[PDB]
């Protein structure tokens, strides 16, 4: 087969060094040049138990560019606490008898895992569960870095912001960890520093990293400065107070960076990252979610299609 | 000319002196007035400087002064000559010009004037407010 | 190329009289023989920031029958004022690397033209923006009376109803404007008059109209006549007091009008056209409505299809 | 009192020269200013003037003046000489110092510059937004 | 007069010791020989703009015990954040001119401060002003103390749970602290330490002071524990679990606690304290409330009544 | 007994000259002379069908004052129908054996006449029935002239605004035309001018009045300036930036002005009167407000009291 044919993308703490590369190429291939054939008569369901419109538009657009069909629903702010009666396990019984493969996303840590234990033969794919995981947002940021670097191994990538709960941030430095090489640089508001778990396993595999109060410290020497998103209750306008500036990133702090340097964010953004360096040749979050279609291209056709010739 | 009759407010920093010129709608009046912005100094690098004539400053519109400008003088002119000479000392309130960080600070919405209670403090000037009684660096209030 | 390929479609105003024509003739062409795979592989945004039911199923179905994909949303009574952080500027940024073309309605006049401040190459096409403009509507108008008239000059056109607030009889007036010997004819009740911009522009242009306090004086001499949509709140129940009936049509009002005499409105109607002149020759507005997918299926063929040949 | 080199901006009216400088953030720099406001003029009445070392306006720049001192003179300096002499002429597009009068209009919440194209009328000027396509009266526009 | 005669009473912090004892002794003379007939003919307004039931009924039953008359009003979620056409301004430049005092609880900050600004020779009397100020139900707390150590110096305090955003124990705090002798012990998860500004105060006028984070470290040497409502949204899900069991009191937490040590809550509670420990002679949190009234009364009775009767 | 004693106060037009005289004189003497146990051992119902929180603490406080016990309750907007059971007829024939009299408001015009009809010999007394009637708010306003002018014949009073829907001053209009030598200045938007059949009443009677635009024409010699309220939603939003400024109030819009005019207003107001005239002696609508609990208290005493003390 393909590795990956017929599995279940939940957590990216399943997947291989080699899968992760599989993804990856796949993602250049289709990039490259387009199957808009490749899922012909595939009908996918966008399940979307959450609302998240950047995330659903993303994933539909990649199923329509590969020629599947799509059904779904977005939810709402539900009345009365749910369906209430019907469990996920049921609503996942039932839609898999309909369609070829789920995407979903659910506002409970652990549901994507849940679906697979009813989906029979129908590949879940996980697009977000609750604060758990969310697997095509970190490809598409290791596809976005593989990219404009030439590679995974090797690079000098800073983490910024709420480094407590960045989920974004702990996926991409797990996963960068796969690879050779990379060195580290955290800087956080002193407050929200990050899970000491992902500390232990960078030691064990012998990785550098480096704790910052500033970006200043690190600035010429990032390939990569990959920016959290964060919120008005994640802070409090008392640790806003004497150092939320960091917390701005500006075209002026970006004088020193390399040539090759870029911001990446994922999105959206609200004050964190200044207007006035989307004009840098530096600012790279809208295109690295234009490559999130690729990304989420990759998985499906991975995984519905039995071997995947490039 | 010069001079004649008024007030004359010498050794502004840099980009304060448009900022005051704002904050006290010094130019809300029909009195000349005359502006030096970015002069050389060798006495402190570079500075602003005000002249508004037959206008006066009280010990407290000059205190008022302190937060911007700490190291002005304010000279009052009479005649040509410098008659009197007096230097911005932090006030014990601060009316009407700042804005309460606090975004549910009853101040916001409704017709009333702000008001701070000033406090020196090692670092910084500690600014509380009269409605939310919360307490703030001048730094906070005062940048935005 | 064809003048308007790779073009924003945002304003009415923007129009020549050669561009009305080309996407009127276009429409004909495609309402006579169909082009269901002229956009085969095109992926199109239906980004309706304001519910507007009728107008997304019209502009969807069109795209549909060219054979593109389609993907998007329906907004909400919005919780909290909004996507609140998010600019329309970053949503618009980020969409435009997914899609192919951007139709979008949205509750701030100049959301459209904003949109193309940041939709690279992607053009955008105005399915509304507040109470500005509306172009596919006013070319389906232009389209309708065109086809049942065989003609755009020497016309005789009557405009009832709120002409205060009636953004479409505006749009409609000013297109219709750029033809020649055209004579207007503008019925209100009293209260809510003609823009007085509109009129001085048919003054110079050298345009007759004629201002009217009931149909009955211009019945008999009107080629078209259009009725604008009538609020609650537009109006009151004092002034609906002694003068509401004009304000409704019945099929008596309509025993002398020409025979080839159409009556449009842009709908929905609410009382101000009783259902008994549905069943006359002259109840034109359903007709009218679907003729709405040849004017769209027209803009995005042209605007995504380098040269339109017949 | 003048300078070597730079502009010169006279015969601004009454209360409009502190507008022109915040408008046009003209004190955010490092040169020398040297402003009067309210000074005699029996030319004109009284009048504001603005003087800036080692700085000048392009055609464009001198234009966008016309909505606020239309019979301004701006006069470039070079050796403490007059070198060059122009009025501001009414412009084509407004840029980025008005605010639309529309609430609705796109342009407030949203990172862009406000534009209006300008067209003269018969006792007022008239404002045509970019974005909203609406008209106003200048002197709708330009009060608050 | 006595010194708190026609005065406004908004923030704990306007209070000389002097004040606070001869609240507590006002309470005390009321208690033990009530005066139903002290404010006969006075009539009080009972302003709850933010709904608070345990705190109306309880003022508002102290208004009645000293046969006052009532009127009032509570509102519906402050429905957004204000009644659109009144400014509170207007509101209280009203109610003055109807009733002889104000009591007030209110969403912003500052409203009771406000309030005395247009409320003539009307007393105002602040029942809580957001995140601000509470002065009774410190008051009630100071004489809850006091009643059960016959003292309010020299005391063994400790202070449990949500010590950053716990505005009861801030207040209580400062108010212990225009008292001599006394010895705090502050217990909380780490990330909801008491605030620093407290503490400095209490360096500076040389009050020790220790920080913990288990009730057991202090149980057996303190004569007051005063527990806070820690939250389930404050901290998150995971964390809460992990360290919440040090935060929740049971009887058999008490076992070394000495024979003088009452525990009190401003309450309601949830969890935080099992209801084993209702039984014991340290529960205090009802008796507490039950002094509210009499907190409630003296303050009413010293403010509307020339010289008091002990 | 006194002519009101045991009778229903539903509408202003039901009063004689008479009645306000005595209605006024009875409040002035209550002013100056309170009477706190005139209706010991009355318990009145204070039944609000519809939500009026100005309105119920004025007309609550007049109950206390006189020492009467106050029962009562005010509904929630609509879920649907506050009743759906209980007709309202079947509700006060209930409510007429608990209470000695009934003061109600409620969105139905006539539902206190209909009241009347059920409640045996408990007399009501109207506060609100829909856009009917609001007698207490026309006795205040009496009230509140008279006291400042001394008298209330032989006066020049202005009424601004909403005139059309501004049943306040219709209500005002129609009892001071129950006055003699009385002049009249009606200021209005003129598509919200004063409803005729009150000046074919006024012209009916002999009474001096003249249509004006602005404010100005005729400050210069009015003793009572009476503002209503103009609505954003009444008047559209482009046409009310346009004419707005002359229906908003300012100190700088009373240079010319009587040293014994009075403005007043029934409140709450928004933006038509600016907060610097409240500083001035013209400014009188707290005061007016004040004045309610008087009007409010004649009209109680009066009702159920046979022969009143003066
Ligand atoms: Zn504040
Ligand atoms: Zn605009």
């Amino acid at each position: 087969a393909n590795p990956l044919y017929q599995k279940h993308i939940i957590s990216i703490n399943d997947l291989s060094r080699d899968d992760l590369n599989l993804v990856l190429a796949t993602a250049a291939k289709l990039k490259a040049n387009p199957q808009p054939e490749l899922l012909k008569h595939k009908v996918i369901a966008s399940c979307f138990f959450e609302a998240s419109t950047r995330t659903r538009l993303s994933f539909e657009t990649s199923m329509h560019r590969l020629g599947a069909s799509v059904v779904g629903f977005s939810d709402s702010a539900n009345t009365s606490l749910g369906k209430k009666g019907e469990t996920l396990a049921d609503t996942i019984s039932v839609i898999s008898t309909y369609v070829d493969a789920i995407v979903m996303r659910h506002p409970q840590e652990g549901a994507a895992r849940l679906a697979t234990e009813f989906s029979g033969n129908v590949p879940v794919l996980n697009a977000g569960d609750g604060s758990n995981q969310h697997p095509t947002q970190t490809l598409l940021d290791l596809f976005t870095i593989q990219e404009t670097q030439g590679r995974l191994d090797n690079l000098h990538v800073a983490m910024v912001g709420d480094l407590e709960y960045g989920r974004t941030v702990h996926s991409l430095t797990q996963a960068l960890a796969k690879f050779d090489g990379n060195r580290f640089y955290f800087i956080a508001p002193d407050a929200l520093a990050m899970p000491q778990y992902i500390l232990d396993m960078l030691d064990e595999k012998g990785i550098a990293w480096s704790l910052h109060s500033s970006i200043e410290e690190v600035m010429a020497e990032v390939d990569i400065l990959y920016m959290t998103r964060v919120q008005k209750e994640r802070l409090d306008p008392s640790k806003y107070a004497n150092v939320k500036a960091q917390f701005v990133l500006r075209a002026s702090d970006l004088h020193n960076a390399k040539a090759n340097m870029k911001v990446l964010h994922p999105l959206p953004r609200v004050d964190e990252i200044a207007t006035d360096v989307d004009k840098t040749p530096h600012a790279w979050y809208f295109q690295q979610a234009g490559n999130g279609i690729f990304a989420r291209q990759a998985l499906l056709a991975l995984v519905l299609n039995r071997d995947l010739v490039l | 000319e010069a001079i004649k009759r008024g007030t004359v407010i010498d050794h502004i920093p840099a980009q304060i002196g448009f900022k005051l010129l704002s904050l006290f709608k010094l130019t809300e009046t029909d009195q000349r007035i005359t502006i030096g912005l970015n002069l050389p100094s060798g006495e402190m690098g570079r500075k602003d400087l005000i002249k508004i004539e037959n206008t006066f400053l009280s010990e407290d519109q000059v205190d008022q002064l302190a937060l911007y400008a700490p190291q002005a003088t304010v000279n009052r002119i009479d005649n040509y000559e410098v008659v009197g000479k007096s230097r911005p000392s932090l006030p014990e309130r601060i009316d009407n010009v700042l804005v309460c960080p606090n975004s549910n600070c009853i101040s916001h919405a409704e017709p009333v004037s702000s008001s701070f209670a000033v406090r020196k403090r090692a670092n910084d000037i500690a600014l509380k407010c009269k409605y939310c009684e919360k307490e703030f660096s001048h730094n906070v209030v005062l940048a935005n």
